[PDB]
């Protein structure tokens, strides 16, 4: 359940981290010991404050209409998350922390894994 | 009855960092509780205080008795940094209202109204309802307004400010049914071949519901996934259907069943599975074909073959043809499997005449048909004589067997019987004579 | 001269400057008063900066193999100044204090510094 | 006799914040300069004084008089807190030594040495010579060194210091020719038409040169540039010729030419301007065609046609053909203006025998071949009849004309079991009669 939602679009998650600046500095309300806790009891939080993240950032790019820019995956992953509330809202703060593109993105597939295993 | 509350106020104001005292009674008295936006907090006591109020602290305070009735008053703190309380979260189902929670903190404020970011005027429909306990509401979400940024606005000693901002997100009604469409509405295979199909999904979003099903049965097929979001409300799913070992069982319709909040639709194909190839094959004229020497005449054939058909060749008394022949599958679709073959024979020479012969295989059959060409030719006379009897002699080759008439005052015919005496020969083609002359 | 120097991978730019965020800041040891002033003056201590600055933002990006990347259009651009050096050095061949721009700010700099080498000396 | 300096000692070594104070000695004295990396200072006062050393101190400090002799002093102003001075552009180029431009402050260090960055290792085969008073130095820099980076690396109490990173560029020295391509080998034009032709220069390097140039003249023609750079060491021009209008002197040969220190290449391409389009027909048989009743020809014009031919038609009699010609380029190479047209005729009738033609058009110019073909035939017996004066006669009909014998042109033979047989180079035919007499 829920996993239908997530379009493969974030098979291009890896091509975005290549494009942002391994210096720059993206912005997350970070629920503490996600990465020990299991998926039920972090998820439904995180996945709120990933759409917000996104679509901060979606802010700060612009729209390259040849090629692919990471204005457009970013759009696409805002698609995606914001399906994510949408379906853990329907169907079930922290503090701000700051995280590099790895480690930001590294959160985000981490909590898209987490919907291939739902409740 | 519900509790009574001192104070007696509605609305109760304050400036942040004053004290915040609430005082309730009602003798069944069970508890408190405090709402705004998401957060709450709830307190057993008949007595609610804090000394120092924050921003926060504005909010709405509900006392609740035994007897199962409530009594509430409204409160706010004051403050000139914190003007609104903001949840940035906004989703608006299209078509429903929607709230952005903007609360004010201080209601004593003129035109409590809603602006676009960096400067932008809001769409020119876009219309709402402001509330400083609440929020601003927005009525009739349309998707014009997916991604619209938004800050609430107030203005406080003649000054104008603006809360966080705010993204709104729809989520979309669905008003059309889904458009779905299959790589190829027919499939033939021989058996224990691979079988794949791919279905394709179009919609405004991704829970729209699609399925593989097989006609006249109900269990749901083993299907993989690909989709892909193409911007704003635009999603296509691909859903691929695959059978590594058919069979002949393994035919029958299959089904791609897409359906959403509105309505369904579906697109189905149809799978032909045979135990072996075939070849079939219909002349498209008598097999035996009559043809006056020196004229053109064509042989032809279309014939259904499955797998395509690898070899074609045309022949001649035990020997090939070439170049003069000509073969097409007969239709353009992807369907079709079946062709023309065609040979033009031309000016054809009466020494011609006889068997032609189509030859046609795949991997499984090898097929053969036949056509027997028959040249007519106009009469020769090849002699003329007189027999040591007494007796005539005229004779004539021609097919079809020349036939011979008197007159007095390749296939053989010799015939007999003061005057001239005329011999003539003919057949359906040709007319020709020869004479004697006897005197007496 | 050296107008030859300066390959066309300079088009480019626009779309880097679209793909980098724009709250992004980028460190170019400006020369003070390259607004005003004749081309020649800071031209040759301008494109020594912008090696610099574009090579440590070289750094910050990995290598796609498919399509075009940020790294990809910085490699290309490095190059370019590079060469830019590479001539000025060796033509005229007779620091400023660091300043942080957005990337729209910097490559405009850039691309006034590359709109030097059409009328040099 | 050159100046003296007190401080005598070749090296100083001065603690940052101590005072620093030279003086030198000569009645011909000019002045101090001093020197280190780009930075230069240079001072009036015989004495040279300091209040306060900072570590941009550090540096080589000369002495010189009227006669110009001079004297030297190096000085290290020893700071804790950084043991490098960097000048950071390391540019070199390819084959020659490059410097790296990270001089000490402390001379009394150990294992001062030159280190990868992110603990990456150095090239196996590069080596260095390292010069407290200079830098690190790296020999005999080769391409595979490009953005290689760099740390100067020091060891001071037993422990091991790196300065502010350094990126190795190179500028590569030509070791071939440049390379070079055209579009077109060759060109064929009306006149008036536009000649564009666009060569193409590949190098190490955007420092080839290259030009277009008309044959036999020195004058330079107009051309537009583009051009990119496909990663390292791999630079690729392009140079496109116009003339705007050709016209018909502009024939000729022209040069795209390219040389880099190494060496030159240069590649041509040949422009013919024609003042009018034409077609030239050449039958590949006789125009004269003899063929026999049944037999099979084929009919063959080759022709050269400029503008590319637009109507191609065989008439026979003054009535067209279709589904019985061929048509196609006599060569594939993108220089064809020659065409192949053949017309096949297949066991031909004896009345087919006639006139074929063939018509060939472009906008410039319309032009005809014809082609006589005679079928011949076996003689033919129309009529055998015997007349009132008791003569018989035989006619006979064939191409060539028939011969007659006793036991289309036309031919009637006359006499007072007989028979009739007619026979040219074809064939025989033959009429019978049969006679009785009382
Ligand atoms: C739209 O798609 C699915 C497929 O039928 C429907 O969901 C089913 O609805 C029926 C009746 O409510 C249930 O018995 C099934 O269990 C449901 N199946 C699944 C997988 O959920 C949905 O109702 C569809 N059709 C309509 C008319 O709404
Ligand atoms: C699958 O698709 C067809 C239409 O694409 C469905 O609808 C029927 O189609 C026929 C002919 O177009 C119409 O005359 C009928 O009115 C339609 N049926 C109904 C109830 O209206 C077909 O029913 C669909 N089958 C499933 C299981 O969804
Ligand atoms: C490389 O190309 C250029 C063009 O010919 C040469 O430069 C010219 O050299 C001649 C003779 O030395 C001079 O008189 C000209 O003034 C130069 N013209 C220009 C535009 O520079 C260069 O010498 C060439 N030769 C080789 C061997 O590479
Ligand atoms: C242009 O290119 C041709 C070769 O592509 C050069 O021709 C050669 O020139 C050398 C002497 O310079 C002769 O020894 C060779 O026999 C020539 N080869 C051929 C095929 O002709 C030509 O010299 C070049 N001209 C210029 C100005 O560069
Ligand atoms: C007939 O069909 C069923 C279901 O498709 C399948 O299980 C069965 O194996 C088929 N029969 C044979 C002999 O394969
Ligand atoms: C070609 O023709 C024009 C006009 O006649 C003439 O001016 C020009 O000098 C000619 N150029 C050459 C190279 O012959």
């Amino acid at each position: 359940i829920c996993r239908n939602r997530v379009t493969n679009n974030v098979k291009d998650v890896t091509k975005l981290v290549a494009n942002l600046p391994k210096d720059y500095m993206i912005t997350l309300k970070y629920v503490p010991g996600m990465d020990v806790l299991p998926s039920h009891c972090w998820i439904s939080e995180m996945v709120v404050q990933l759409s917000d993240s996104l679509t901060d950032l979606l802010d700060k790019f612009s729209n390259i209409s040849e090629g692919l820019s990471n204005y457009s995956i970013i759009d696409k992953l805002v698609n995606i998350v914001d399906d994510l509330v949408e379906c853990v809202k329907e169907n079930s703060s922290p503090e701000p922390r700051l995280f590099t593109p790895e480690e930001f993105f590294r959160i985000f597939n981490r909590s898209i894994d987490a919907f291939k295993d739902f409740v | 009855s519900p509790p009574s509350i001192h104070p007696g106020k509605s609305d109760l104001i304050v400036r942040v960092g004053d004290e915040i005292r609430l005082l309730c009674t009602d003798p069944g008295f069970v508890k408190w509780t405090f709402e705004i936006l998401d957060e709450t907090n709830e307190n057993k006591q008949n007595e609610w205080i804090t000394e120092k109020a924050e921003a926060t602290n504005t909010g709405k305070y509900t006392c609740t008795n035994k007897h199962g009735l409530s009594n509430s008053i409204y409160v706010f703190v004051r403050d000139p940094a914190k003007l609104f309380l903001v949840d940035r979260s906004l989703y608006g189902k299209e078509d429903n209202d929607t709230l952005v929670r903007c609360p004010l903190t201080d209601p004593e404020v003129t035109n409590y109204s809603l602006k676009g970011c960096q400067g932008k005027p809001l769409p020119k429909d876009l219309r709402f309802i402001p509330d400083p306990k609440a929020g601003i509401m927005i009525k009739s979400v349309k998707r014009a307004y997916h991604r619209l940024c938004l800050h609430c606005s107030v203005d406080q000693e003649g000054k104008s400010v603006l809360s966080e901002k705010f993204i709104l997100k729809v989520r979309p009604a669905f008003k059309a049914v889904p458009v779905v469409s299959v790589s190829k509405a027919s499939y033939l295979l021989r058996e224990g071949e691979e079988f794949t199909v791919t279905c394709t999904i179009k919609d405004v979003s991704s829970s729209v519901y699609s399925t593989w099903k097989r006609e006249n049965s109900q269990t749901k097929l083993q299907e993989k996934y690909n989709s892909w979001h193409h911007g704003d409300f635009n999603y296509e799913r691909q859903a691929t259907l695959t059978i590594s070992s058919a069979r002949v069982n393994d035919s029958g319709v299959f089904m791609c069943y897409a359906n959403n909040t509105f309505g369904s639709a579906n697109v189905t194909t149809t799978l032909e599975v045979v135990d072996k190839g075939f070849i079939n094959i219909f002349p498209m004229i008598n097999t035996t074909v009559f043809v006056n020497d020196g004229e053109n005449v064509d042989l032809i054939v279309e014939y259904e073959a499955f797998p395509k058909p690898e070899h074609q060749q045309w022949i001649y008394m035990n020997r090939t043809f070439t170049d003069k022949w000509e073969d097409y599958p007969k239709s353009e679709n992807e369907s079709n499997i079946r062709y023309v073959s065609e040979l033009h024979l031309t000016r054809l020479k009466g020494t011609e005449g006889g068997t032609y012969t189509f030859l046609v295989s795949n991997s499984d059959v090898n097929a053969a048909i036949a056509f027997n060409v028959y040249v007519n030719t106009k009469p020769e006379i090849l002699t003329y004589d007189r027999l040591v009897n007494g007796m005539l002699q005229c004779v004539a080759a021609g097919f079809p067997e020349p036939t011979i008439d008197w007159y007095f005052c390749k296939l053989v015919v010799q015939s007999s019987i003061n005057g001239t005496v005329e011999c003539k020969a003919y057949n359906d083609v040709g007319k020709t004579s020869a004479y004697a002359y006897f005197n007496f």
